[PDB]
């Protein structure tokens, strides 16, 4: 479609809305121009969702507990408030780890204060203090506790900070109050920020006066990789083959100690900008540690990233970088040779959270595919700035897309594949459009790095080319 | 590394030596991990009676609950009405979760809206969110009814749903005649099943409270059926099937089976089937109203009895042989329809299956959990099979329900080693299956982690999970199954006996060691 | 020893130390057993390509066949007729076996008589056995029809069934008009399926050959359906269900589903249901005749075409999506009835399930066996699912059939690593699953021993059995299942995907080792 | 029921039959008189079955291959002829063994010559010789082969004896021709005899001139225990605790060597009289080995048997006998205390093969149960002689019972339990009568010995008292 067809597509779709909603949604839909570097000239983002329009967004608790804190494997994370939020989010996100669950690691468990009426009426701080003692008795190898506030906590005026300080002091334990109530902000995004500031304020400074860490020139941390299906491990392997030492992973397969050791590193490598730029900036400000954005989706981006990272070190690392690249060349070339002919020319529309909607485009392009539409649940304009140069001219961008919009856009655009989430998957399959989950990787992955690209390619091929898609039309209709 | 013609996903990729060595290095360098001997020591302690005693003393901490929150149940209830949009007044994070939770169980779209109240609504309340939300929802998704429930934020700040909806109509945001039934659904009271009761009662009141004076009990010659919170498609279907075979006029009130099972034919259908408005409006003219899951339909029951003047019969959930028989006999009494030859034969086929499989079922010991009516029906059927339901866990059960189940246990010698637990969670259940090991668990997917824990103690201590309940996320299409009626009992029997025989085959598969008992015929 | 509160059966009693020591002493003292190192050596050799080559050069020896003998099929065919007694002329040992084989699969009574020919009959033949047998059978068991087949003794001696039955009528042992259809069923020709074809064609001839001159094709407005040898109740049922919902008049010719599923209600019913004599007599008046399992109904087809003048359509077994589609479209064409909304939706629900489950099915590799039509329908559906049916074994298959299956494989990229084997047995299949290891076997209970053998080599080599086919003796009530139509395809899909996910859960259950991938949601 | 009532019952049931069948069946049905010693005065047996009457009997191939030879674990048994007989009998009988199946032991396998039309027309002897070579190639650790003839072999005039001699000599292997064609005899019984004679003629004498086996005074063989569910093992254990050395088990868990060593024993202990009296008589005649009948069903019979066996030896064995009895006393007493009150007074009807219809009566009586009818498929009058004293007065006896007769007797007698086979089980369950399989033990057992009595008791109780039996009548009927 031309710029003008996409533009009239947007206008037609918005005709359904009452005027207030129509005027708002118009601001969140744009036709890409890769000439633009200021996205605040063409799309609005990180605003409230319009009531009743079936946003795909979640809340600040999802962005704090579900996203940032939950993966930290040797801490216990309390879903503090009523029973729902911890139950729906129990083991929904595939933030992989190595541990002995229920013993030294706790990620897929749901710890909750299960608020009842009396807790709402009289407050839950006494319950929280008792709950902490119960945790200590039954889970003695936990290395710290976080308190992930749900909607009621702030609303009823509880003081989880006092409880965390008093109990933390009494038990010589790191207990972290996190004010991530879902009434705060507009989406998962503010949850990330809240979570980052909680790490800063309650964990990150613990070893500030401790000089025992055996530091080297090659120490880095992977910042903002939550190890979905092992994504961080398939990144780490390459960084270490390149001669670097990955002191920490924030927060997929992450331990509290590796977080406390991060201020000792030489360089912070930021994959998820949206979720962990805040703490990255803090670390530069306080500790003088530089940070840099990278991308480990597909061979083209991965090679560029390895090279850009290696360039921050010495000749020995630059040399290893080229050895790594040479090692994996035949492997990814074989993936391309097998799968690109099966996918060349195919058109994809994406809708994801805060990073992937731009970050995966290169990987699609390494298989000859075109991303014809993309958008985010909860990105900010600094994300859109990074997106417009990665997308083609006259492609469709959508911020906090409504269910209606997404369906109507797909009907007109007729993508060969859609990459989005669980709430979207079954809608599009019924429409006869191959769908891949691009949050959970549809229970596959990893997708990061060279080993991830093989699985990514296999997966896009098995679904887009599956025999089922030829069968939706009964032969008598 | 990958070999292109045999690509490895996470399992078994990360077992390659280079990944293993990398992970060992990460652990040793940076994780400051407890020594393996200490991990082993603590694990072993968590399997003990001493640990169980401490675990059962918990007052403040909940671990691995076997319940969810009210509005989840209101949403499922709402989905069962024709062209009805579930609408949860409050915080949007909740709706993302409710939809995803059901998406994963049904492997289907699940449509529901929020009105996206934010922190700002704490000053003033969510009245404007309701006005625009209702207008936007109606225009955009074109439902014929919007069924309104609440999230906990809206409950804590005290928003008056009734007044907000009335004001929405007064100021023209939706038409006066447009149906907007509502219910308050606080997550900090009861559980998801309570949300279902509250929503249903709100819908029943909406369509009937003000129009009672023309109603005459029995004048439509039908029986109303209220299913409660139900996540097996086969359960809505079997009840309709049995009643139709019997020639009994009925109205199934909240019937999501079509919208939870649309065909993949090239279009998306946001709405399908469902109970009609005309069925709700005419419901007081029924002969009576039968509650399939009475232990979570108490508020509904009071409305049906007090306002519709229906003499709701005291019937257990129709699970197992006796309670299916009782349901059919009562429906026969109310309707005047004889039980047909087809159902008599079906019953006898179930009995035949019981006779054929009884030797493998006899004395088998189960731990089990779920919602109260499901759990008690499962207990009853297990007793009918000569099985021992030794650990009966219902996190969201109550004292009156426990007393009822304790009485059912007392009526059978197969209940003598059984204990019923209410308010306890799957971390409590984990202890019980270590300290008083049963043969199997019957439960939802959260059970898999208990099985994992038991195997770690040793193969001889492993307790296999049999997946019956909600949610089931790690197997495909089990939501099509049936647990009610003779069909459901036949399905449960089959699953149970074959789970027993599968485990026995595993235990006897050892060449020259245990395969003397690896029989071809069982 | 036993502890009275926890009595041990063979497993695990004989693992007690005293039994273990005793069995060791028996071995060492008296068994002159090959040393364990030699046993291990030979086992390892039996898993090799070298051994496979020797195995496939067999010409005289058969090991672990995947077929039975003709009269077993005649007996099953005969059971499908109203008040019909299967009667096998010849040796009574055969009948004890036929009954027991079906008893174990259906967990039901199986009624069949012999006329108990002994050695003395070699001199004169079995004429007197037939006379007294028919009279005795009729008086004692009061059938309305006696359907006669033969055992191999009767075939070798050359007994003329036709003459013997005629002489029985002439001499007054059985009334002139009492129906005694017959078929020669030599065990040394073809297999059990051939026996079914022979019996059916004999029954068809009996009721129609002499009365053709009043017959008009199409005059009764029905379609005849011939199921062939079928051991899933759900298969008879789904065909009748689909035809009824389309409003198609039909006659199912050989329909044992009632007699193989009588209720346990306090009486034994020797006969139940079945195709009526009136249906067989009126069958040439149908519009046409559809054969559900054409690859073992070739004799029947020649008779229906040549004598009834029905233009029997070229249809595959209605298994999977395409072939169920084709069956319904052809039935629509013949009958003039459109395919109704109910079946269109059911189809779309299958397709939905396929879209939901495709990622776990894709590329999965299967070894499979059974009867020719079942095997080819399973192959087709597996290709539709994006699976690879790499070892396709049909012991009783023929060359023309293999060519047909090789053509199906060629129509799909998913067939490119597949080979079809005819005349080979489960000892041949055992080699294939060692040398070219698939993910799963789909087969009958005899497959369990192959799984046992694979596990002995190592857990990483184990090939789990998925039980679909006949006989299934080591699980209960699987004979109630369905493999035909959209319902059958849904059941097969569900069984396959969940077998995949069970195995994955097993492989990822290892605490701290493989449980990183023990996902709650799949 | 009185004698006169049982006699009435027999005549009424016989009314359905044509005259020839009536006259015959009358001779096979009797009312017990335990005063009678010569059963040839009251019942006929081991005659042909009447055509068309639904005998429950099998054939000589079942008696030879299925019963006697099949259990021998380290030999390969060929079902020689068409495919049926070996397939229906594959792993049907639970003759347990310890071995590595397919490698050194072969019991649950089905080896067959799978006769086709060309084998019938031209003879199968060339195929058999080829088959033998193929067996040797593919199963090199087999210690011998048997050829189990099916119906066609003798009918077509094949010479399996010549093939067995010639191939056995060529390969230095024991290859045993067995003329057990199902046209021979009238039942499984003649198969036993044929099978015993084949052991005598081709196996048993192999070590007649070998003096290397070290015998002791306490050497015995268990003759006629086929180890159903482990029955022979739960017998052997007791004989050895009593101080005996069990050189051989014929044939459950049996090896060819232990059969060849049996002529070295001091005493043959016969459980199944019917199937192995022939070879027991032979061994007395040829080697001077005495034999004695015993019974290991239930504690009364097992105690009596242990004492009678020990009395054949010396004081040291008699002392160990009493030690064994003292050891197990509390075990079986506990079984009786638990289960007898659950079963006291309950009435059972049995129908089995050639031994169990009398042999299990004592075990039932040890639980207070009464055997009110019994009968056999293929017993001879020497079995009936042994039966009349074990059954109560006026009880019903039936030889080669017809399906019709068994149903009609059960409708009148209304036993509380029936003990029979797979072809009977489902009929009687539908009638609301608890049923236990008394061939296969309903996939349970062992039932022999003290350890077997516990299982027997558990099993009769679990079935007789099962809640299912109260549920056959719909409450609206
Ligand atoms: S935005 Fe929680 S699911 Fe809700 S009704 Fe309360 S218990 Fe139930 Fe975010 S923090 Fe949670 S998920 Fe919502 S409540 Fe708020
Ligand atoms: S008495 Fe065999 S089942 Fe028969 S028709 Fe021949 S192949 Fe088939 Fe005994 S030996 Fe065997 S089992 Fe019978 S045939 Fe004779
Ligand atoms: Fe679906
Ligand atoms: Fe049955």
């Amino acid at each position: 479609m031309s710029r003008e067809e996409v533009e009239s597509l947007i206008q037609e779709v918005l005709e359904v809305y009452p005027e207030k909603a129509r005027k708002d949604r118009n601001k969140h839909l744009a036709v890409n121009d890769p000439a633009v570097t200021q996205s605040k000239k063409c799309i609005i983002s990180n605003k409230k969702s319009q009531p009743g329009l079936m946003t795909i967004r979640g809340c600040a608790y999802a962005g704090s507990k579900g996203v940032v804190w939950g993966p930290i494997k040797d801490m216990i994370h309390i879903s503090h408030g009523p029973v729902g939020c911890g139950q729906y989010s129990r083991a929904g996100r595939r933030n992989y780890y190595i541990g002995t669950t229920g013993v030294n690691a706790f990620v897929t468990m749901n710890f909750t204060s299960d608020f009842q009426e009396k807790d709402i009426v009289f407050g839950g701080d006494k319950k929280l203090a008792k709950l902490i003692d119960e945790v200590e008795t039954l889970f003695p190898l936990n290395k710290g506790i976080s308190v992930q506030s749900e909607c009621p906590i702030g609303l009823i005026g509880d003081d989880i900070e006092s409880v965390s300080k008093v109990k933390g002091a009494e038990l010589s334990k790191t207990i972290v109050p996190v004010r991530c109530e879902g009434f705060r902000g507009v989406s998962q995004s503010l949850g990330h920020h809240i979570a980052n500031d909680a790490v800063r304020d309650w964990v990150l400074g613990k070893r500030d006066e401790d000089t025992t860490f055996a530091s080297t020139p090659y120490d880095v941390a992977i910042i903002g990789d939550y190890n979905i299906g092992g994504d961080a491990w398939s990144s780490r392997i390459l960084l270490e083959e390149m001669g670097l030492r990955c002191v920490a992973q924030w927060s997929g397969d992450g331990s509290i100690s590796e977080i406390e050791l991060t201020p000792k590193v030489k360089l912070n490598l930021v994959h998820c900008y949206r979720s962990m730029n805040y703490i990255s900036r803090h670390m530069e400000e306080k500790y003088g540690i530089p940070w840099m954005e990278y991308n480990f989706f597909g061979p083209t981006k991965t090679i560029e990233s390895l090279r850009a990272i290696a360039a921050k070190f010495d000749e020995s690392i630059q040399k290893k970088c080229e050895e790594v690249i040479a090692k994996y060349k035949p492997e990814w070339e074989a993936v391309v040779a097998k799968y690109r002919p099966r996918l060349e020319g195919k058109r994809v529309m994406l809708y994801i959270g805060g990073l992937r909607p731009r970050h995966v485009i290169g990987a699609y392009e390494d298989l000859g595919m075109e991303v014809v539409g993309t958008g985010y649940e909860f990105a900010h304009n600094d994300d859109y700035d990074r997106t417009m140069k990665e997308m083609g001219d006259s492609t469709l961008l959508y911020d906090d897309v409504t269910g209606y919009e997404f369906e109507e856009f797909v009907k007109r655009i007729k993508p060969d594949l859609i990459g989005s989430g669980i709430k979207e998957k079954f809608i599009f399959q019924k429409m006869g459009i191959p769908f891949r989950q691009m949050h959970s990787w549809d229970y596959s992955g990893p997708y990061h790095g060279f080993d991830g690209f093989a699985i990514f390619a296999r997966d896009m091929d098995m679904t887009l080319n599956n025999p089922c898609w030829k069968k939706l039309q009964a032969p008598w209709e | 590394s990958q070999q292109v013609d045999k690509i490895k996903a996470s399992y078994p990729l990360f077992l390659d030596q280079d990944y293993k060595d990398m992970l060992a290095k990460k652990r040793d360098g940076f994780e400051e991990k407890y020594p393996q001997d200490k991990i082993d020591e603590v694990f072993q302690w968590t399997t003990t009676k001493e640990y169980q005693e401490l675990n059962f003393q918990r007052e403040a901490l909940t671990v691995n609950p076997a319940k969810a929150c009210q509005p989840l149940g209101a949403v499922l209830c709402a989905l069962g009405f024709e062209k009805t949009m579930p609408y949860v007044h409050g915080s949007q994070g909740c709706v993302a979760y409710f939809r995803s939770y059901f998406n994963r169980h049904f492997r289907e779209p699940v449509s529901c809206v929020s009105d996206s109240m934010t922190e700002d609504a704490a000053v003033f309340g969510g009245q404007q969110n309701m006005k625009d939300g209702l207008q936007n929802c109606k225009a955009t998704y074109k439902p014929d009814m919007i069924a309104v429930s609440t999230t906990c934020m809206a409950e804590v700040i005290g928003d008056d749903l009734n007044a907000f909806i009335n004001n929405s109509k007064k100021e023209g945001f939706i038409p006066d005649e447009f149906p907007v039934p509502f219910a308050h659904t606080p997550s900090f009271v009861g559980s998801h099943v309570t949300g279902w009761d509250n929503m249903f009662e709100g819908i029943a009141r909406y369509f009937t409270l003000k129009s009672m004076d023309d109603k005459v009990v029995g004048s439509n010659k039908k029986i109303n059926i209220v299913p409660g919170f139900e996540t097996y498609l086969g359960n809505f279907r079997v009840i309709k099937r049995m009643l139709s075979e019997m020639g009994v006029g009925y109205s199934l009130l909240s019937d999501p089976e079509e919208v939870l099972d649309t065909p993949a034919d090239g279009q998306f259908r946001m709405y399908a089937g469902g109970t009609t408005q005309e069925e709700m409006k005419d419901a007081p003219n029924a002969l009576n109203t039968v509650l399939l899951q009475p232990w979570h339909l108490e508020k509904t029951k009071k409305f049906v009895e007090g306002t519709w003047k229906h003499e709701v019969p005291k019937l257990n959930i129709p699970m197992g042989l006796d309670w299916t028989d009782e349901f059919l006999m009562k429906v026969s009494e109310i309707s005047g329809q004889p039980i047909p030859a087809s159902l008599t034969k079906e019953r006898g086929r179930l009995v035949d299956m019981m006779t054929d499989s009884h030797t493998w079922l006899h004395g088998k010991r189960f731990a089990l959990w779920g919602d109260p009516d499901f759990v008690m029906g499962l207990v009853k059927f297990l007793l009918e099979l000569g099985c021992e339901p030794v650990h009966i866990l219902c996190h969201n059960g109550n004292k009156r329900w426990k007393k009822a189940v304790d009485a059912i246990l007392a009526a059978s010698p197969y209940g003598k080693n059984a204990t019923v637990y209410i308010g306890k969670d799957l971390w409590h259940l984990r202890s019980l299956v270590f300290t008083d090991k049963p043969d199997f668990m019957i439960g939802n997917s959260y059970g898999k982690f208990i099985q994992r824990d038991t195997l770690h103690k040793g193969k001889e201590f492993e307790v296999p999970l049999i997946r019956i309940g909600f949610p089931i996320f790690d197997r495909h299409h089990l939501h099509r199954s049936t647990t009610l009626g003779y069909e459901g009992a036949m399905q449960i029997l089959t699953t149970l006996v074959n789970s027993i025989l599968e485990r026995l085959d595993e235990e006897t598969r050892g060449m020259q060691a245990t395969d003397y008992n690896h029989d071809l015929v069982r």
